[PDB]
């Protein structure tokens, strides 16, 4: 939070108040806080818009150099913690097995959305969606491809 | 299927006369279905099927023993049959003209754990056609 | 004497801006100042920077000047506002290092005993390197070699300053240099990892070729001591894959059974639910 | 399912329903023998005090049950034949050719040849009755049936077992279930798009 | 002490009784030596205690050097026969001092624990990361020495 | 010269390299492990010595062509496999 | 009773002792997940909604 305002004299309020001038720019995303509103500041004159000097030769330098991961994408990590991780993954998806089980016998013949709204369980079909299974699958294939790529490099 | 059941039993056993009799009894429906030429083909390939099953059963079975088991009564015919089985590739039973040696299996190699995933990873191909069908079949009005 | 140095994502842009603002009239290409920070556990970090105008002449590289009174006043103010901050080294741009560095180090080491040099590439962004660290070691070049300067590179890694994550996220807010979009992001991770590996190893091959030609002096006494083991390390034997034929292939085949199938089944469930709804809607609309 | 809900020794009457409590026990012993071979069955049925008491009441019933537990095949096969004869005199004779003695000896032979690699036919015959040819034909028939994971070296008369590792056997179970569920999802793919 | 303490030398006590066994016959004072080994009954007991002590010492040093050693060579190195060598080998393993597995029908031994594929690929990845770090350090070193060498 | 290319240091190969007897091989490889020449496993059923070196020395800089060739072989293999996986991955990267 | 890890090779008159790796319980757990996440759902759901 970086909010900038100006203090005003008593004359600005007795003249046409809201010293915000005639333009449609400072009304963009102008949400002063409640404590700012009850205080004079951020209410006396206006709230100043903020901008960041994201100039090139500066911003390209920051993104290229500071957030640096350049040869760190070659990690293999086949089973460093992954054998027990796969054990946990199987256990979690066994819980998904029970959840997706529970769902298929719920499966009522009264527009199952009606049943689901009042009987949310946050199960595999509902909240523990296929995205999580995709995360497990991506983790497995990434370790697979890294191991296989370095295996064929091993010549 | 009751004569078909007896045909299955004859295929497992390796006998000939019993199922030839039942074919002479109730083979007309097989002719109507158009499989009687195949029916005779099974009648004479019963020995081939029995050889496969007994080869899966045994590690080093004698050529005399297999001939006695499947009513060949001939060492040379038994050698020819196992020769014909191996060239067909249905079984791994080999020939050693000394006594009829056959190799056994081995522990799991690089591709023996991978051939299931290789032959089964079409799961996502099914998923994508299901999703594409949904895209085709989500008309709102 | 330090084991290694770690550079924060806190001084790199400050140095670059200092280069930009003092390069308006000073086109010497040589920006020289001091980097302040802290050294606690054989890990040296930089938290503040300062630039001083600096002019050079190619004649023996001994023509220069600084504002030492102003720089010392800066250091006193910085220590007053933050006592833990101390001058960890002095920095010079122009990665093509000249010979005045020894005189500068001798003069500034009264502020820091283990005087170090830092080079910041304001314009260059070669692969990802923002800056490089240099340690002064003149204690005999080697066991059987003549005297030399031999400024070595102490290993440097970009640190993780706290509370700057909020600012950098707000600043960029366009690239999202995070693991978002896991599959595609890791594909990009593999891509530039291969790019970096190929580029650096090609550079090593070029160095070996140029050593073979002998046009440049050969620092073999550390090159083969560090690369022979690299070459002979037995990562080419495949019989350990034979021993580990199921290295993870069991996990590969369970994931095929339990990620691709599960995705197919849940997609199938969604489609058949949609098909039932569409069929009922079509039959009962009128 | 029978055993899991039938070991309960809470009878509605002291001797009724299934003609007795002793007949109730004989059904329990038969069902358990069909059930399992020798895991911690010592702690499941053998630990049963009422079980030990009723086997004291029936010595022959105690005889084959302890014979199976002790894995002494010389008395086991004779007692197992007596068991089959007794089941013949019983209207609960439905497994007339499947699970009187063939299934129990499939479990017993599995128990025997496991922890073994190459046990000779001639010596396993006398350790499991008599008639080396009888055991040889029995092994051949049961291997053809599917169980008794092993092969027979006829030219040398050896029983070379093939026990998969924990990984190997379980991997085989997964690929089988993968086959069944690919059949299932293909059927479901038939259900959709029609 | 310098010979028999470190560097895993073959402590053939048959050679040692003359190479460093002079303390038994004549040394500087040889009085503690005669007390230890020069005695008849307790001396021969301590002689046997030197004999076995060097046998376990030879077994231990062989453990960290040779993975599989043939039975004849190991028995010859232990100055005993096959049965005596296997008996002492059993004496070590029951004390958990060494990780040894022997095929007695084949007479062949192994000292390396079967590498689980989990940690096998882990050390492979650690080897990979060590190579990756070596690439980084070599790249910085050669590039900077390249810079110094083309300052001409 | 051989980066695990010939990782089977059999007795005959040792005899060719050192013109030494069979009993002295044990002491020679023992001292090699002690100094740091070879740190690999030492068998005797096949007499195979595994190859790890942790004490590098002068590699005859006139013969640096061999290590340059091996390094460029690694470069070609890495780049070829990178292009191959790129060929397999055009469906996402293009 | 699974108190020992070996196989009795009577033909060679020996018993081959093997160190069984028990970390392979992922295999059995995965099979249990396959069974109790597929059987209980596919048959019931797509036999109830036979017509679609």
């Amino acid at each position: 939070v970086i909010d900038a305002f100006r203090l005003i004299n008593a004359n600005m309020m007795v003249l046409g108040h809201e010293p915000r001038q005639t333009t449609s720019n400072l009304g963009h995303l102008n949400k002063p806080s409640i404590q700012a509103l009850i205080h004079g500041l951020n209410r006396h004159y206006y709230s100043i818009t903020i901008n960041y000097r994201k100039n090139e030769l500066e911003q390209k330098m920051l993104l290229n150099l500071h957030k640096k991961s350049w040869m760190e994408g070659l990690t293999l990590q086949d089973y460093s913690e992954h054998c027990k991780h796969n054990e946990s993954v199987v256990k979690e998806m066994l819980e998904l097995a029970k959840n997706y089980n529970k769902a298929v016998e719920e499966e009522d013949k009264m527009t199952p959305e009606q049943l689901a709204i009042k009987n949310v369980g946050k199960q595999d079909p509902k909240r523990h969606l296929e995205e999580h299974v995709d995360v497990l699958m991506t983790s497995n294939i990434v370790q697979c491809l890294a191991a296989m790529l370095d295996t064929v490099v091993f010549k | 299927l009751m004569p078909y059941f007896l045909l299955t039993q004859a295929v497992r056993t390796g006998n000939l006369a019993k199922f030839n009799q039942v074919l002479d009894q109730f083979g007309e429906k097989f002719q109507a279905d158009g499989t009687y030429t195949l029916i005779i083909r099974l009648r004479h390939n019963v020995i081939k099927t029995g050889v496969r099953m007994i080869s899966l059963s045994y590690s080093r079975i004698s050529l005399a023993d297999i001939a006695q088991k499947l009513q060949l009564d001939s060492p040379e015919d038994a050698e020819f049959i196992v020769a014909k089985a191996i060239r067909d590739g249905v079984i791994e039973a080999s020939i050693n003209h000394e006594k009829g040696y056959v190799q056994s299996k081995e522990m799991i190699d690089i591709y023996s754990t991978r051939e299931p995933q290789l032959a089964f990873h079409q799961r996502i191909s099914f998923c994508l056609d299901i999703h594409n069908m949904s895209v085709k079949a989500m008309r709102f009005p | 004497a330090v084991q290694k140095v770690v550079v924060h994502p806190l001084v790199l842009l400050s140095v670059v801006d200092h280069f930009n603002r003092i390069g308006k009239v000073g086109n010497q290409k040589r920006v020289v100042g001091v980097l302040l920070g802290s050294w606690q556990k054989k890990v040296l970090d930089v938290s503040n920077s300062f630039a001083v105008p600096f002019d050079e002449d190619d004649k023996d590289d001994s023509v220069w000047f600084l504002d030492h009174d102003y720089l010392e006043n800066m250091y006193g103010m910085f220590k007053k506002v933050n006592a833990r901050e101390r001058i960890v080294g002095w920095y010079h741009t122009g990665p093509k290092l000249h010979k005045n560095d020894i005189a500068i180090n001798e003069l500034m080491k009264r502020y820091c005993p283990n005087s170090v040099l830092v080079i910041i590439d304001v314009k260059p962004k070669d692969l990802g390197l923002p800056t490089e660290a240099y340690i002064s070691v003149e204690e005999v070049h080697d066991d059987g070699t003549p005297t030399s300067k031999t400024f070595e590179h102490v290993t440097s890694e970009i640190g993780a300053e706290e509370a700057e994550e909020v600012g950098v996220e707000h600043l960029l807010r366009d690239i999202k240099d995070t693991t978002v979009g896991t599959l595609s992001q890791r594909i990009t991770n593999q891509v530039h990892g291969l790019k970096g590996l190929n580029s650096k190893l090609l550079d090593i091959r070029s160095y070996l070729e140029k050593v073979a030609t002998g046009k440049l002096p050969i620092n073999h006494q550390i090159i083969y001591q560090l690369q022979d083991v690299f070459n002979l390390l037995p990562d080419v034997s495949l019989q350990e894959f034979v021993k580990a034929f199921y290295l993870k292939t069991n996990d590969q085949m369970v994931v095929v059974y339990l990620a691709s199938l599960i995705r197919s089944v849940v997609a199938l469930h969604n489609l058949i639910n949609n098909k039932i709804a569409n069929r009922d809607a079509e039959k009962k609309e009128g | 399912q029978a055993a899991e809900l039938f070991l309960d020794t809470v009878s509605t009457f002291t001797s009724y329903e299934l003609m007795d409590y002793k007949t109730f026990v004989t059904y329990t012993v038969y069902v358990s023998m069909i059930a399992l071979e020798r895991p911690d069955l010592r702690e499941k049925v053998i630990k049963g005090a009422e079980i030990l008491e009723v086997l004291h009441s029936l010595p022959a019933v105690r005889q084959y049950l302890f014979s199976l537990y002790e894995c002494r095949y010389s008395v086991f096969f004779q007692s197992l034949a007596v068991v089959e004869q007794e089941m013949k005199k019983d209207w609960l004779f439905a497994p007339h050719y499947r699970y009187y003695v063939r299934e129990m000896r499939i479990h017993a032979y599995s128990q025997l040849l496991e922890s073994y690699r190459s046990l000779t036919l001639g010596y396993m015959a006398e350790a499991f009755g008599v008639g080396v040819e009888f055991i040889d034909q029995e092994l051949s028939r049961f291997i053809a049936a599917g169980r008794l994971h092993c092969k027979i070296d006829k030219v040398n008369e050896i029983v070379e077992t093939n026990r998969p590792d924990s990984k190997n056997w379980q991997y085989q179970e997964t690929i089988k279930k993968g086959d069944l569920l690919l059949n299932r999802v293909q059927k479901l793919s038939r259900v959709i798009n029609m | 002490l310098l010979k028999l303490f470190t560097t895993m030398e073959l402590m053939r006590w048959s050679t040692l009784v003359e190479d460093y066994g002079m303390e038994l016959r004549k040394g500087s004072l040889e009085s503690p030596a005669t007390d230890v080994f020069g005695s008849t009954e307790e001396g021969e007991k301590r002689w046997k205690d030197l004999k076995n002590r060097v046998v376990e010492h030879n077994i231990r040093i062989m453990a960290k050097y040779y993975t599989r050693i043939t039975m004849k060579r190991m028995a010859q190195l232990l100055d005993l026969s096959v049965d005596e060598s296997e008996a002492f080998l059993s004496n070590l393993v029951v004390n958990k001092t060494i990780f040894a597995k022997v095929d007695r029908l084949a007479g062949i031994i192994n000292f390396q624990r079967p590498k689980d594929p989990n940690n096998l690929l882990n050390d492979w990845s650690q080897k990979l990361n060590s190579l990756m770090s070596l690439v980084n350090k070599t790249t910085h070193l050669i590039a900077k020495e390249e810079m110094i060498h083309n300052l001409q | 010269t051989r980066p695990a290319n010939h990782r089977q240091l059999t007795f005959e190969e040792i005899a060719k390299s050192a013109k030494i007897t069979v009993n002295e091989v044990e002491l020679l490889v023992m001292k090699a492990l002690s100094v740091g020449l070879v740190k690999g496993s030492i068998d005797e059923v096949d007499k195979r010595v595994h190859m790890t070196w942790v004490q590098p020395r002068v590699l005859d800089l006139q013969q640096i062509k061999g290590m340059k060739d091996r390094l460029e072989f690694w470069c070609t293999d890495v780049k070829s496999m990178e292009m191959l996986v790129e060929h397999q991955a055009h469906d996402i990267l293009t | 009773d699974k108190k020992f890890h070996g196989i009795l090779d009577q033909g060679e008159g020996v018993l081959i002792i093997f160190d069984e790796p028990p970390v392979d319980k992922t295999y059995e757990a995965a099979l249990e997940t396959i069974q109790n996440m597929s059987k209980v759902v596919d048959s019931l759901y797509n036999k109830a909604k036979k017509l679609t």
